[PDB]
């Protein structure tokens, strides 16, 4: 927090939702026969929003089964169409022990940002000299469904 | 150096250390004798020249104490302080004069020694 | 004058403006 | 007008870090600096001074 | 108290410690103006200060370097002035506050590059272990030679019996000559390396372009080789199966493919 | 000091000099 | 003001700092 | 004496000469304030000066260009104002010191590009023969 170890938060990157796909094509290889196979992950709501159809192709040749490919494709669609908010905060020494991928909470009442869960990204810190510890974080929207 | 030592005789030389030499004393004097491993007498130290000029004080002498402390504050009026220097660097400013045999000595002193460590007396602590 | 403020300015301030300038002019800079 | 003399040295690279500074004499030589003033009081002296200035060609020709 | 001091708003007394280690030899430096004793280790104070530029952890080895600045007379960096030491100088960075006996480890890595930009300053580029993943990983070829370094974990050949300890007879700019090796057939030492003790338990090693009679051709010149110091010389393996078996009798571990097939496909045009 | 003259200088003046510097050094900048 | 010190500074001083800035930020600059 | 003057610590009087040649027609210019006679050739003094940016030899034709600056009324560059001459204008650069009759050749090439950035100045980009190897 501002009084708990946060110096200044500059970037917000609220993003947009009218853009981003409405249909996702996942291509995988079946190890039983080694033949190319694909599955389709659909986005009906954003498709209705989109006046023009859009689609992208992602290759996951490491996936040996269709269900696993579907799970990872759902995760990718979740990430790509949920509208992540990317913050670039400035912290004091209180954020010294953080490591990449470590989630933590940030609160700043003046900015109108409630308690939000974010995951650490790029890290740049200056222990000696300027004393500036600056972190780049992203909203927590990563999860691999089991079904 | 060639010197025969009488039995049960101790010969105490007079090691005279002069005032002229490099600012860094890196000496390795070797006492090499037959049938005995080399016994090198290593002399180490530094050579410094003291500032022996009394500065005029009609204008007050200014002593400056400086330290480094980089502080960053958040959006709220809260400050975290990170004092860097534990021992503040001390600077002295003064004016001086030289007329009778001190002007030439000062010229030579700042000519030869130039930018090197001095032994500055504390004038305010006279 | 042109020593501490002209070059050391790149430390943490003159980077964002240079990056936005780069995203402004791309075809004119990307080659040569 | 009272004039000044200074001993300019190539004493750069002070390397002031955090604990203490240290200066290394790159050449260990001092080049004195001297100021000069003069009064003409005549045409011949002024012409001679102009000839000297032209001969100097700035800092090129020493003396 | 280290964490408590870090959270403290008035007791901040940062001090960064560097520890350069190479086997049994350790170099300790501190960025303060007085020596610091920590874990029974005293860190010397460099007259001029030692400072870095910051720690970056972005996942890219090319960009996440660590830079150290020190004067020209730094002892640890002075080794690189003539030739880089064979072994890597591991570096560990601690953080502590004056008056406290507790320190926290911040950065761990090895020396990546060093240069002396000015006669009064140095710049040391330290690299992390992550950069060592940029090189390829194929490390597999179907050729006729061994494709293995003599003595590596794949050859499984013990070179200790073949160790030869000798004092060189004469040292030149590019050739080191000794009469003891004159008793071996030409090319016996070709491909081998010479290891000798520099300090403590650390050895600096060089190569042998070619071995002919009593003269040994050293790769990169004989600079840095002591004229009377004890030298240990190992042989070299040409890699051929005949060479591997006759000399070392390591044919069972031979990794090469001499005459299994060079071209033969089963989907060609005409078998005859 | 280092705010309006260090970064806003990119507006229309510091571009040509940067471009000529780029065409000066290419092999040393083109990679990394 | 912003003519001789803002652009001509690239002559021989503002190059090393720009290069170290480039080696600092690569993924964020390398594309666009 | 050219080399001796270059090594001299007090006789340095640099002067750069440019010679633009196209077959039987030659244009001579000098960077000083007075005409210089060399090899029975007199180099005109441009009222405003002619200066370059330096010589780079790094092995890359794209980067090792040579730039010349001259006023708007330069005769040799004036040909390019309407249409580029069909033939290439070879350029040879000499270096000499005032008071000496000896000069040293520094740069040789041909006109690569010319533009008039200001009504009082010009910028001529000269290219070396090495750039002609980039085509298939």
């Amino acid at each position: 927090d501002e009084d708990s170890g946060l110096l200044e938060i500059t970037q917000e990157k609220t993003g947009s939702t009218s853009l981003a796909p409405s249909q996702l094509i996942v291509k995988y290889i079946d190890q039983i026969d080694g033949a190319q196979r694909q599955i389709i992950v659909n986005n009906n709501a954003v498709a209705a929003s989109q006046g023009r159809r859009s689609s992208e192709e992602i290759e996951f040749l490491g996936v040996p089964t269709g269900e696993l490919a579907g799970r990872v494709g759902e995760r990718e669609m979740r990430l790509k169409t949920t509208g992540l908010k990317r913050y670039k905060g400035v912290f004091d020494r209180r954020a010294r022990s953080l490591n990449p991928g470590q989630p933590f909470l940030i609160r700043s009442t003046p900015r109108g940002i409630p308690e939000t869960v974010v995951r650490v990204g790029r890290i740049e810190d200056n222990f000696l000299g300027d004393g500036k510890i600056t972190l780049t974080v992203v909203q927590d929207q990563f999860n691999l469904p089991a079904t | 150096p060639p010197l025969g030592f009488a039995a049960l005789e101790e010969r105490t030389w007079t090691v005279s250390i002069g005032t002229d030499g490099p600012p860094v004393v890196n000496a390795r004097i070797v006492w090499r004798l037959q049938g005995e491993p080399n016994l090198v007498l290593v002399i180490t130290g530094n050579r410094i020249i003291a500032w022996t000029f009394a500065p005029d004080w009609g204008d007050s002498i200014v002593e400056r104490l400086s330290a480094s402390t980089n502080i960053l504050q958040s959006e709220s009026a809260v400050t975290q302080r990170r004092a860097m220097r534990l021992a503040p660097r001390r600077e002295f400013d003064a004016n001086m004069y030289a007329v009778d045999r001190e002007r030439q000595l000062l010229d030579m002193t700042l000519f030869g020694w130039g930018a090197r460590i001095w032994a500055l007396p504390i004038w305010p602590d006279i | 004058d042109t020593d501490q403020m002209a070059a050391d300015m790149w430390a943490g301030k003159g980077g964002e403006h240079f990056l936005v300038w780069l995203n402004k002019n791309r075809q004119a800079v990307k080659q040569i | 007008e009272d004039l000044t003399s200074s001993y300019q040295r190539l004493l750069s690279t002070l390397d002031n870090g955090s604990a203490i500074p240290r200066v290394t004499d790159v050449a260990g030589m001092a080049l004195p600096v001297i100021g000069h003033r003069w009064i003409g009081m005549g045409r011949a002296e002024r012409s001679a001074f102009r000839s000297l200035v032209y001969a100097l060609r700035g800092q090129q020709k020493p003396l | 108290s280290f964490n408590s001091r870090e959270s403290s708003l008035a007791d901040g007394q940062p001090v960064r410690l560097y520890q350069f280690s190479r086997g049994a030899i350790r170099w300790s430096y501190n960025s303060s103006d007085r020596d610091i004793t920590y874990q029974n280790q005293i860190f010397r104070t460099v007259p001029g200060g030692i400072t870095d530029n910051g720690i970056i952890c972005s996942g890219d080895p090319q960009s996440d370097q660590f830079v150290i600045t020190a004067p020209a007379d730094l002892d640890v960096a002075l080794l690189y002035k003539t030739r880089s030491p064979s072994d890597a100088i591991d570096l560990v960075v601690y953080d502590m506050h004056y008056g406290d006996a507790e320190a926290a480890v911040s950065w761990v890595g090895q020396i990546g590059d060093v240069d002396w930009p000015t006669v009064d300053s140095c710049r040391i580029t330290c690299v992390s272990e992550d950069e060592l993943m940029d090189q390829p990983g194929l490390t597999d070829t179907y050729c006729r030679t061994c494709t293995a370094i003599v003595g590596d974990h794949r050859c499984k050949v013990n070179l200790v019996p073949y160790r030869v300890t000798l004092t060189p007879q004469s040292v030149s700019a590019w050739v080191i000559s000794s009469g003891v090796v004159a008793g071996y057939a030409d090319g016996w030492f070709t491909g081998g390396y010479v290891e000798w003790q520099v300090d403590g338990d650390n050895y600096d090693r060089r190569f042998i372009e070619q071995h002919a009679g009593a003269d040994l051709h050293i790769l990169g010149g004989t600079e840095g080789i002591p004229a009377g110091g004890q030298l240990r010389v190992y042989p070299g393996c040409d890699g051929l199966a005949q060479t591997c078996d006759d000399k070392f009798s390591n044919l069972p571990n031979f990794r090469g493919f001499n005459a299994m097939q060079g071209k033969s496909p089963f989907d060609g045009d005409q078998v005859w």
